[PDB]
């Protein structure tokens, strides 16, 4: 059938590179054009790209098999063995870690269900992602380490682990060290652009340990990329012509090309962020060629 | 008992140096010695490395000379302005978590 | 066009009660037949119910203007209730804000916080045990000198939950408020299927204890919402079958109402293998009977 997209309002959305709700739908021509996410990345004929989880759940998330020890001078340190989310083996190939792991930089505060010898608790461990690292990660591979200070050992006993994001640290937006700092498979940068067109950004704010709020873009929510992954249309062109309109009225906001490798453009000359109303819906118009040329916001 | 320990606080004034002695356990012998600068701690900027020999390695204003006989690496921080105050860490570098030590560094001018 | 659903493997989906991935698909006769579940229901047309979310970052979280204080008990946060996209909660014709959490227990909450920026964990008595979600007011308190915090807007998150109960919470002091209906009616050896998670929990030692259950994954009640089916009969005939092969499962009846059916005359659970999906067959009666599993 014919492409088509909810009419899910984006501010009851789900975020794809951080869990929490979208609050923001901006362009911002001051921010890195062709951005690397590994997340929330989707063709509109349903092909998941990079990492991109179908659940929601998954995004920035990870889950492992643990195995815990103490060190003085460093504290509680766990070995994280990598497996999908799903409990399946992970097994490296064409992605650059298992679906959703966090695909920016910056130090982690995960939370894991543990145990000791000596009830069931929930222990906040720290783990470095990027860009660079002196711990070696390699997602690519499956191996992760994680720490957290302590006097003395937790006790611990080895498990299975699901590890959610609990705050970050350091945050930068940039592809975290994935391979040791060896290349890996990853999802192209988002792009190309038309002259004057810009990327359409679904925005969240992240908690953060260093008072501005921390906000990080995705290209699509959490719901068009289960949309599209479940609906597996049929492409016809090299964009889809949309219409951002309010919900209630059915007034026009913008209209936008939703290109076929999964991300949206505006066209814009402003030089500093504009930011929409996000109690619109999104409706698709037709498809359009590539050099089809947007009216100006 | 820790596996890198040195000082916790060391002081310097503008132009002067200062030197940080990073003592290890004897099992580091044969690694690679580092000194790194700033937060997050396990993603620091490396400022000057050793080569897991006994030889003096020195990058910008930062030299590094691993005495694997006493089992300590001396760091010496030469020309020292404002900038350079803030969190560093005696590393040695291994698979996986590195031992590391917090120094913390406060530079003043002279008086 | 005629109901039908994502190929999508429930191991692949979101779980609607507790923010976490779906891990198992079970039916249990020892269990509540009748859950009043607040989070996790919708119906075919796809008009949601209760206080469920269109998206599964709400579930269990709530955002509030927060306002703090010390007793020397400890800190002491007054939330005044929000809807979770900022609009201004209004009681209505539901039991709280979208996403609040449905089930009972003290839970522990994770908001961000300012003294500069940290992430706090508050403790959170659900009840039955003074708190009025419904009114737009929830108390949490955390043993503590001050903390000095500065008041502000806040997500909440769960962290995990000590003392669980799968009872509805005290939306009103005790009090009634609008609930949506408890899932059912069921025919004669009908049993809910059952999309199972695990919370984290405080007082078990067994993570089998840990678990949490909903009637339809995060995924098909956004899937039900923006196609907004024409709904012709009591049910719908679904078969659940193996991704790889086809192979037939179980097949069971999608009441319109938004819960699933399993005919299962055992006496313990039976658990369903995750890498399956559905398929909706066509419209049957209410009294159309199942083949047993
Ligand atoms: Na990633
Ligand atoms: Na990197
Ligand atoms: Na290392
Ligand atoms: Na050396
Ligand atoms: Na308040
Ligand atoms: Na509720």
């Amino acid at each position: 059938r014919m492409v088509d997209l909810p009419v899910l309002q984006p501010r009851l959305c789900t975020h794809a590179r951080w869990p929490a709700p979208i609050y923001g739908l901006l362009v911002d021509p001051s921010l890195p054009s062709n951005p690397q996410w590994q997340n929330g990345r989707v063709h509109v004929d349903g092909t998941l790209l990079g990492t991109t989880p179908v659940s929601g759940s998954w995004v920035s998330c990870f889950a492992a098999e643990a195995a815990y020890e103490f060190q003085s001078g460093t504290g509680e340190v766990a070995t994280f063995t990598l497996i999908e989310q799903d409990g399946s083996a992970y097994v490296p190939g064409d992605r650059a870690a298992p679906l959703g792991y966090p695909d920016f930089s910056g130090q982690l505060e995960i939370e894991v269900q543990t145990e000791t010898t000596k009830k069931l608790k929930v222990t906040t461990f720290e783990m470095i992602l990027g860009p660079t690292t002196n711990v070696d990660q390699a997602p690519y591979q499956g191996r992760v380490y994680a720490s957290l200070t302590a006097v003395a050992s937790l006790d611990l006993v080895d498990g299975r682990v699901r590890a959610v994001p609990r705050s970050i640290y350091g945050f930068q937006d940039v592809i975290p060290e994935y391979n040791d700092g060896l290349l890996v498979p990853l999802a192209p940068p988002i792009g190309p652009f038309l002259p004057g067109e810009v990327l359409l950004r679904f925005r969240t704010y992240m908690r953060q340990l260093d008072a501005a709020a921390e906000a990080i873009d995705c290209a699509l929510p959490q719901e068009f990329i289960s949309w599209f992954a479940s609906n597996a249309f049929t492409v016809q062109s090299d964009a889809l012509l949309l219409r951002y309109r309010n919900t209630l009225t059915g007034q026009l906001l913008f209209e936008c090309k939703l290109y076929s490798e999964g991300y949206i453009a505006l066209s814009y000359s402003g030089s500093g962020p504009l930011t929409f109303p996000t109690d619109g819906f999104f409706e698709v118009v037709s498809w359009v060629p590539r050099l089809f040329q947007l009216a100006s916001v | 008992e820790d596996p890198v320990t040195g000082p916790e606080e060391v002081s310097g004034q503008e132009q002067g140096s200062l030197t940080v002695q990073c003592r290890y356990t004897s099992g580091w012998k044969d690694y690679k010695k580092y000194w790194c600068q700033g937060v997050p701690q396990r993603s620091c900027k490396t400022l000057v490395e050793t080569d897991a020999s006994e030889q003096l390695v020195k990058k910008n204003r930062v030299s590094i000379r691993d005495n694997q006989r006493d089992f300590i690496f001396t760091v010496t921080m030469e020309d020292l302005r404002m900038s350079d105050a803030g969190i560093y860490w005696c590393g040695i570098t291994k698979g996986g978590l590195d031992p590391m030590f917090k120094v913390t560094v406060n530079i003043g001018p002279v008086p």
